[PDB]
Formats: structure tokens, sequence, C-alpha cells
């Protein structure tokens, strides 16, 4: 039903990396698995599947030397050796089941997928983003509404997730897109608006991860 | 090849993982509808795999419309008793047999052992094993029976 | 086999009918599955065999075709459906997709609401002074944004984010961030955030004062 992923990998060109996805449940590894990759800003791009009934493995054209893609009981991994720059992406692993017949000798559709894995292929540095918080004040409560959020600042490389209130508040917020600093670093603000009334009573916590720096910080917004 | 594996299961239950890891009358069914082994059950166990309407066997795992099972084929000559069973799509244990039981059931207390027997009947795990050898219809049959 | 989509691009309102065309560079029978994929997130199945229609998909979500020619049509727009649309053949031994046909949605104008953060004083602890200005929820995505320091034209210290087009709303946000040393920061009094918008009959201008 549900599939878990990996966390994003960060490595420097020339290694490997082994991205693996499971089941998320009490379950075993049944359908056939395949994996999609997706470069940042570009289109999806199938790269290969594995049928666990008879054990076969597909590739395709491009990669055919350099990936690997095994299965056990319950997780399918994908291995991709002498990483370059250009394996910078998204990488999905999706069920491939028949929705007609259901017969595990021929899937061929896409019917679940996991939130993906993104790679970054680079020589830099990794770097761990500060939190700063976005108060909300005077100047950022107009009328009724008011606005608060949090600065992710100094980061390296993508993705950077951020949540509030472990998940529970969702409605109204904005995780703006990273910009690229003149430093090679990203940078990014996540906001919300919320009534100005409730300032003095609610409480609003962003919850910032960055994984490739074990980055994990909950910092309250306050008047 | 020559096993249906036609097996949904969208209700989670997981009869599928238990493959790979650890009435009415027998005349002929749609592999279509089948998941995993067809037993027939003559006073012994028979495996039966897909066929086409001749009785050419086809290797298509059960996925072309044209793929069935020839259960009347492998009733006795005779004319003893006689049943099948399979799961079906959806994991639910189907049986055929004359109005002995239906399928595996030579008494509505013992049951005929055979490789998917706690695939196909997992209530008859505590069931005690007896041997059974007898002719029938000229024929010896050598089998476990699994009783209360 | 080679799947090519038309349009790539593609701009409606809430309630037109769209199109999209999926071209196999030879028979892949019927085949051919299509997917939504929302920004952020992984694509989601919407039809599959190009004419059944995926358990929970909304009905007016619908496609046909066959062989080598394919159409999936949404018969009355809705927000939610703002994302990327992908075809899929799998008659062949290497699956392969579509390009992808980005639908944007077009909307009334709606005027954004102007916010101003200072820099926390966390942050000037460590030397570095960043002042954001926030629009929210905004059609269409064109605005000017301009930086105001003790009235002085700010250029060259500020970077722009823009959101993507919401899905309830089908509406823009953007942030501006104002970015001095933590001693610029100290030399100047009034920081100024002026916005000018299509929905604005007049230059909507946020301020504070350090302090
Ligand atoms: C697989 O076997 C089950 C066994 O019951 C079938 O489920 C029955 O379906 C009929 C359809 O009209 C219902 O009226 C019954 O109530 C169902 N029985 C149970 C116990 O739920 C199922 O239909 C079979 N699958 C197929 C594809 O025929
Ligand atoms: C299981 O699959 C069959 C064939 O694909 C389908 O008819 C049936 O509706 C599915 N089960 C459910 C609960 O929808």
């Amino acid at each position: 039903q549900l599939l878990e992923q990996s966390g994003p990998e960060v490595k420097r060109p020339g290694t490997s990396v082994k991205m693996s996805c499971k089941i998320s449940g009490g379950a075993s590894i049944t359908q056939a698995m395949s994996w999609v990759r997706q470069a940042p800003g570009q289109g999806l791009e199938w790269m290969g599947g594995i049928t666990p009934i008879f054990g076969t493995v597909n590739y395709a054209q491009k990669i055919l030397g350099r990936v690997t893609i095994t299965a056990d009981e319950d997780t399918v991994s994908l291995e991709l050796s002498s990483l370059k720059s250009e394996d910078t992406a998204v990488y999905y692993c999706a069920r491939e089941v028949n929705l007609k017949t259901w017969n595990l000798a021929h899937p061929n559709v896409f019917d679940v997928w996991g939130q993906g894995t993104m790679l970054t292929v680079s020589s830099a540095s990794t770097k761990g983003p500060s939190v700063f918080p976005l108060a909300p004040s005077s100047k950022s409560t107009s009328g009724g509404t008011a606005a608060l959020g949090c600065l992710v600042k100094d980061y390296f490389p993508e993705p950077v997730t951020v949540s509030w209130n472990s998940g529970a508040l969702t409605s109204g917020v904005h995780t703006f897109p990273a910009v690229l600093q003149s430093s090679g670093l990203y940078s990014l603000s996540s906001v919300v608006t919320v009534p100005s009334s409730s300032l003095g009573t609610q409480t609003y916590i962003c919850n910032v991860n960055h994984k490739p720096s074990n980055t994990k910080v909950d910092k309250k917004v306050e008047p | 090849n020559r096993t249906a594996l036609n097996c949904n299961d969208s209700l989670q239950t997981g009869f599928i993982t238990s493959l790979f890891y650890a009435p009415r009358p027998c005349d002929v069914v749609s592999a279509r509808t089948v998941c995993g082994p067809v037993y027939c059950f003559t006073p012994s166990p028979v495996v039966v795999g897909t066929t086409d309407k001749l009785g050419i066997p086809t290797y298509n795992w059960g996925e072309n419309e044209t793929d069935v099972f020839m259960l009347e084929s492998l009733r006795p000559p005779t004319g003893g008793w006689f049943g099948c069973t399979w799961m079906n799509s959806t994991g639910f244990t189907k049986t055929c047999g004359a109005p002995g039981g239906s399928g595996p059931w030579i008494t509505p207390r013992c049951l005929v052992d055979y490789p998917y027997r706690l695939w196909h009947y997992p209530c008859t795990v505590n069931f005690t094993l007896h041997k059974v050898r007898m002719f029938v219809g000229g024929i010896e049959h050598r089998f476990d029976a699994a009783c209360n | 086999l080679t799947l090519t989509q038309s349009p790539s691009s593609l701009s409606a309102s809430v309630g037109d009918r769209v199109t999209i065309t999926c071209r196999a560079s030879q028979s892949i029978s019927s085949f051919l599955n299509w997917y939504q994929q929302k920004p952020g997130k992984a694509p989601k199945l919407l039809i599959y065999a190009a004419s059944s229609l995926q358990s929970g998909v909304p009905p007016r979500f619908s496609g046909s075709g066959s062989g080598t020619d394919f159409t999936l049509t949404i018969s009355s727009l809705q927000p939610e459906d703002f994302a990327t649309y992908y075809c899929q053949q799998s008659y062949s031994t290497p699956r392969t997709f579509g390009q992808g046909t980005k639908l944007e949605i077009k909307r009334t104008v709606a005027a954004p609401s102007v916010f101003i953060f200072p820099p926390s004083d966390e942050q000037l602890k460590s030397g570095t002074a960043s002042v954001v200005c926030l629009l929210n929820n905004f059609y269409p995505r064109e605005a000017k944004v301009q930086w105001k320091v003790d009235n002085a034209l700010q250029s060259g210290n500020s970077q722009e984010s823009v959101t993507e087009q919401d899905s309830k709303d089908s509406t823009y946000s953007l942030s501006s961030t104002l970015t001095l040393s933590k001693a610029d920061y100290e030399k100047h009094k009034v920081y100024a955030c002026e916005v000018t918008h299509q929905g604005l009959s007049s230059p909507v201008t946020k301020s504070f004062n350090r302090g």
C-alpha cells in the first residue's frame, strides 16, 4: 500500500551509492518493483526493474554498466557506481502491477510510488543550516491575519524539509523553493498565515530537517 | 510456467507472501480466476497445470483467456470419489466435487494431505496424519489423511 | 518505444475542458498509462490500460486511444489539477515515458497581502542581517518588489523566491530577502518594501524602523 525509501545522500564523484525501498509494514516483497529517476527540473526516466518471482532484472541501456538492482524479502535496493554530476536526481521506487488480471508474470503499470530519494553528486562540502525565527509583530500582521515563519540559511546540498507542529499545521503554509546564494550555499524560508488574535494562545514550531548534515531543529516562533 | 498466478490482494491479507516464503462439479475453471497450484484429489493428490481447450499445456502463467484447467479429465475412470481445490484471485479457497466431502475431504473429519494444504486450509494445522494405503478401481493409492 | 506529448505546456481556467495527447513512435497496443505529478511529490496513477480509470481518481479524468495515438481528458478543470502529466508505455521491454505536460491554471486577479520581517536578534549576533518581505496568495505571477533603505532605492542585495501555484486558490506567494552585513544594517533606520501588482491600485509599502 505504502512505500518507504532511504534518506537523501550526498556523494563525491566516483564513489558508489545504494538506495533502498521498503513496504513500510508487516508485508514482504511480492510484486515487481522498478526504479524511476528524475533529474531536477527534468522528466521521468526508467532505469531498471526487478521481478521477484522470476528473479530477473532489467536495466536501461545508458546505465547498464554501473547499476544493479537487488531485492530480498522486504527490501528492494538500487546501487549506482562511478557516480557523476549528472546522477544528481530524485530516485523513485514504484510497484509494477497488472490491474486487469493481477498476474504476477505480466506487470504493466506503476500503481504505488515511494516518495523519492534525492541524490546529489558533488565535491562540495556538506554544510548544515542555521534556523532563525520570522516572528510576527505589528509589521507582520495586517488586519486580522498574522504572518510568521522560519528562515533556513546557508546549507548544502538539497534538500531540507520543514514541517510545522510535527505535521499538524499545514493550512496556509508556504515553504518556498531554495535560492542559490552567491556563496554556493542554499537559503530557504517557510511562512504561515494565522489569526492575529491567536498569537498569544497558540504555539507555532517549525521542524527543520537537513539529513545530509544531520540537522534536526524545532524552533518556537514567538511574537 | 504451468501455474496460474492471478492474485489480487487489495485487502492486504498476505496469502501471496506465504506462497513464496514460510458445492460445484469439477468441470473446467478459468485460469484468470486462479492463484497458485490447482490440486485435484483422486484417492491421492494430483497437480493440474494450465492447458488450452484441447488439453495442450500452456505456459503463459494463466494470463491468457484461453488458459483453463481440465478438472474433468482427472476424474477417475472407475468413478470413485473425486474433488479438486485451489485458491482464487482474492485469496479464497475454492473446491469442487459431487453432492466424501467437496474438495479434499474424503471424510467429514479427514482431509487428503498435500504440499499446499496449510496454504489452502490453515484451520487443519493441528490435524493428525494417518498413512493410508488402499485400492480404488484397480490402482494402489498411498497418501496421508489429516483428521481431528 | 518513444512517447511524445502535445502540448508541452497548457494554460486553462477552472471549468475548462482540457486534453493532452501522447504519440508513440510505434504501436504499443493499449499498454499506455497516465500519471499526475504535483510539485515536490511522487507521481500518481490516473489511467491504466489507456482507458481504465484507477480506483479513487475523480471521474473528470478519462483516457482513450490505441496503437500510436492516445488522449487524456479532464472534463472540468479543478484547482487541484495543477500538476505535470506523463504518459508511459508498458508494451516494450524498456519502459519509457513522455516528456511531460505542465498544466498551469488561470484565474481572476488577487492582490497580495504584504508582510515584512526584521532580522532576528539571533542572526544579528552572528554578524548578518536578513530582512524578509512576503507577498501572500496573489495572482497573476508578475509582481514588482523594491527595497528602500532610508528612502534610498536598493539594488543587488536581494533574492526573490516564488511558490508553485497553490492547489486550492491557484495563487502564488513570493519572498524577497534583503541580506545585509551586521555593520551595514546598523547604519540605517527605515527599511521598506514597496510592492507593485496588478491587483493593487497603488504600490503598497510595508516598513519598520530598527529598534
Ligand atoms: C473469489 O472467491 C470469493 C469467495 O467467496 C468470491 O467472493 C464472493 O463473491 C460473490 C460475488 O457475487 C459474493 O456474492 C460473495 O458474497 C463473495 N463471498 C465472500 C465470502 O465474500 C469472489 O467473487 C471470487 N473472485 C472472483 C473474481 O470471482
Ligand atoms: C481485484 O482484482 C480484480 C481483477 O483485476 C478486480 O475485478 C477486483 O475488483 C479487485 N478487487 C477489488 C476489491 O476491487
